[PDB]
């Protein structure tokens, strides 16, 4: 094999690169806005009869002639610019054709309309569609991943954030991803540590490095029993963290690992002291700055506040050295503050252990919350009248005292109208109005759960969560048309949810558009469609509509979803009224066997006198 | 789509029509309809006795939403008197993004690595546990050996 | 015959041996760049197809081959724009197409696995090309509308391993 005289770089270097001809878009586009600015000016000279009068008056001045003249040479000119493909030319494809070059005039009308169209008074809404390759949809995929995590949806927000890691692999990406893993439960917390670990990797951050540091203090406390050792690695981790900065709060923070450890008290108060110091220094700076132009307290409640961002509730030990600061300091709005934190570390206690409501209530009852900063503004600060807001949106989530739904749609209404008088709607978090959703549901009324789930969409209409909610209320309330309505609004805001897609389909069942929900369903099956519930109502409907075979592959999917929970049933009821299947009939019978229920096994029997009888 | 109309009645109309979109909630913040989702080129036909019409509609996405626009406004100069003057006709579009997950299973392995270290941590436990045996055994053997 | 011998390579040396002779023939450069993939020189592969093609338009094997290295060097995009290329010329050659449906499953992107399936599925219908197909789909979503068909498909190619695999197929469309 003889090789070559000459090398592989021999080919001659042509260098010819590929430009794209678009001029005859920028011409039209040019032309249409001239013609749509006189058309305006027509349109202010002289309702729906205002646009015939219109119409009828440029066919008869002949306006419209020379229209269509200038816009026929236009078009004449893009169809020649773009449309060329030609080849085998049949008659639909020529309608097809047709329409496209139709659509893609209007659609450059559109772009070109679209400065003046922003410009008029009327309120501008951008359209929701922005289909992107990951390259902008971060950041959004956090807001998504925060409206799962709001209503709960896990896996979905879970996936979000896989999805983000993916795309972008950074410290704070890392970082959210563990801190939601932290959100998720106490044996997702290794996960999340060590996420927290990745990103420190990563990058030395300065919010980094102790969210790991929190997630070690969690160690050797949390339910899964973890050793003194897992947490022994905390002081470094957070030494670390406070050579970021060596001279500053952190310092203070830390010094709650150090109490924390255990037999460290000498550390931990010279620590407390050289931070005392710290701070003294720094009020005095302040002091003659202001002339020639307590802090240790409020430092231990902001690192309080931060695991409680997290969803840690052990800043109860930043809660046990907060007040030890030597000597009861001016009492202020800091103390109000830390009654606010420990209140909010008892809820914490209690959602981490159940059944601990019960005695939560009994502080509440009396001399707590401050009876919401004596129940007004008065003379207090706007500390004071935050807290207030807060107490109460807190004694409205303590449910159990007596279970009185009745008193926390009262508190909830109270909360969520201090927000609008206050002007501050979208600060309210989305559990807020989740909770407030879920307490009407309880009651007989789900039409009032909609209305709350549209103020919601009101306060907050980039969210796609509360219209979602708002079209299942729809949909319990059977309100056909603003359940399909806000549904699809959702859908339209926020793709990818199978939620959104599965009710879709649901009440397009329910309005008889069988096609569109199949498609709906088809596209929901394509997402995760988790919940079972929609696909037993879709069976159910199904069941009332025929279409046996969407029957069984909806059941089917109900049973691959749950092994016991009866659905097996269905499934032999569906494929014995098709009269086909006997092996999966013989199957489901003894899937209904070991399902070992009294009433599920005599449904057993009459399904397998069906059976004998097929 | 390709929807096609059928006259009867011995009379030959204009069919025109118009596109109503849907009529979103007060607070939406959406703009769903300006930009046409679905269009059709025999817009403005004649419609004689005794015929029918095939009306060739493409539908374009630019997300993943139903799109409904519920066209339901066919005007004829005649108007109609079958049971209201405009009839309707309701579009939807449906359009998928198709996520990519297949590289969403590399993320998960990593947590499998970190029960491989947890296991370490946990061994370091034994460690330390195990320090104590040794001090334990010596202690009564010199006794008896004096 | 150096190509049914182990070194490919060689059957690109003398494709380029007729390349450098004749530098017009378009033929030998798209051969040096079938032989360079298959040897998985890449980077030559791509500048001979590039000089191939640039020399000769309307040769759906070197847009398809260009095509392949594309996947193979991860320029996605690229790799689409030649198969709409390809597509917009014949683009007769399976095994090419299915080495491209391949890499979509190697690299993600299953819209396009589909796209180039359905076009081996047109081009050789009884292959076996509904069972990869039917693996596409599931993989994808659940999409039975098709699985039922492509389990059909599969079941009248009647191969007994096709039928096995049909059967495992089946099972996975009840799923």
């Amino acid at each position: 094999p003889p090789p070559r005289p000459l090398l592989e770089l021999i080919p001659p270097r042509d260098l010819t690169p590929k430009p794209p001809p678009t001029t005859a878009v920028d011409e039209f586009k040019a032309k249409v806005r001239v013609i749509a600015r006189a058309l305006a000016e027509e349109y202010k000279a002289v309702a729906e009869g205002r646009h015939k009068a219109l119409i009828f008056e440029l066919n008869r001045s002949g306006k419209y002639a020379q229209m269509r003249d200038s816009l026929k040479t236009a078009v004449v000119s893009l169809v020649r610019e773009k449309y060329r493909k030609s080849g085998s030319m049949s008659p639909n494809e020529m309608a097809l054709l047709y329409n496209d070059l139709y659509g893609s005039l209007l659609a450059a009308v559109h772009s070109s309309l679209n400065d003046l169209v922003d410009a008029a008074a009327a309120r501008p809404r951008a359209p929701p569609p922005a289909p992107v390759p990951d390259k902008q949809r971060l950041g959004e995929l956090l807001e998504l991943a925060a409206q799962a995590e709001a209503m709960g949806d896990t896996d979905r927000a879970e996936l979000l954030h896989q999805r983000r890691l993916l795309a972008k692999n950074d410290a704070q990406v890392w970082y959210e991803y563990g801190t939601y893993c932290l959100r998720r439960g106490g044996a997702k917390r290794g996960r999340a540590e060590e996420c927290f670990r990745e990103a420190l990797a990563l990058e030395p951050a300065h919010r980094g490095a102790l969210l790991a540091l929190l997630g070690c203090s969690v160690a050797a406390g949390r339910n899964t029993d973890p050793a003194y050792l897992e947490s022994a690695e905390a002081a470094a981790h957070r030494l670390l963290d406070v050579a970021g900065r060596s001279s500053l709060d952190a310092w203070a923070a830390l010094a709650v690992v150090y109490r924390a450890y255990g037999e460290a008290k000498r550390a931990e108060l010279a620590s407390c002291e050289q931070e005392m110091a710290r701070l003294e220094k720094q009020q005095l700076a302040a002091a003659a700055a202001a002339a020639s132009a307590i802090s240790l307290a409020n430092t231990l409640l902001e690192s309080l506040a931060l695991p409680a961002e997290a969803a840690l509730a052990l800043e109860l030990a930043a809660g046990l050295r907060h007040w030890p600061s030597v000597g009861p300091d001016t009492r202020t709005l800091h103390a109000l503050a830390g009654a606010l934190a420990e209140q909010a570390l008892a809820r914490a206690a209690g959602g981490g252990a159940a059944s601990a409501a019960a005695e939560a209530m009994l502080t509440p009852g009396s001399s707590v919350l401050s009876m919401m900063r004596a129940d007004a503004g008065e003379a207090v600060s706007s500390v004071a009248a935050e807290a207030a807001w807060r107490c109460r949106l807190l004694v409205a989530q303590l449910h159990k005292a007596r279970g009185a739904t009745d008193e926390a749609i009262r508190f909830y209404q109270e909360y969520i109208e201090a927000a609008r008088s206050s002007g501050r709607l979208a600060e309210v978090p989305l559990s807020a109005w989740l909770e407030l959703a879920e307490a009407y549901a309880a009651r007989g009324q789900a039409r009032f759960a909609a209305d709350v789930f549209l103020l919601g969409a009101s306060a907050r209409p980039g969210c796609a969560v509360l219209w979602r909610g708002a079209g299942r209320c729809f949909v319990g309330a059977e309100e056909l048309g603003p359940a399909d309505m806000a549904l699809s609004e959702a859908n339209v805001l926020d793709p990818e949810d199978p939620e959104a897609w599965g009710w879709l389909a649901l009440v397009a069942l329910r309005e008889g558009r069988a096609e569109d929900a199949e498609k709906a369903l088809a596209f929901g099956l394509r997402c995760g469609l988790g919940d079972p519930g929609l696909l037993l109502d879709i069976a159910a409907e199904y069941r009332a509509a025929g279409q046996r075979r969407a029957e069984q592959r909806v059941l089917q999917e109900v049973a691959v979803k749950l092994m016991p929970e009866s659905c097996s049933a269905r499934l032999l009821l569906a494929r014995c009224l098709v009269a086909q299947r006997c092996g999966a009939e013989a199957a489901e019978a003894v899937a209904a066997a070991r399902q070992l229920a009294a009433h599920e096994d005599d449904e057993a029997a009459v399904a397998e006198l069906e059976a004998e009888l097929r | 789509g390709s929807v096609t109309l059928v006259s009867r009645g011995t009379a030959a109309v204009n069919w025109s029509w118009r596109r109503v979109p849907a009529p979103q909630h007060a607070h939406a913040a959406t703009e769903l309809s300006q930009p046409p989702c679905f269009a059709a080129s025999l817009q403005s036909g004649v419609l004689l006795p005794g015929q029918s019409l095939t009306v060739a509609v493409t539908f374009e996405a630019a997300a993943a939403g139903t799109y409904r626009e519920a066209w339901e406004l066919v005007t004829r100069p005649p108007l109609q008197g079958s049971e209201g003057p405009c009839l309707t006709l309701r579009l939807r579009g449906a359009a998928e993004v198709r996520d990519e997950s297949g590289t969403g299973r590399g993320a998960l392995e990593e947590a499998l690595a970190e029960k491989e270290k947890r296991a370490k941590v946990a061994a370091a436990l034994e460690r330390v546990l195990r320090d104590v045996r040794m001090p334990r055994r010596p202690q009564p053997h010199e006794s008896v050996e004096e």
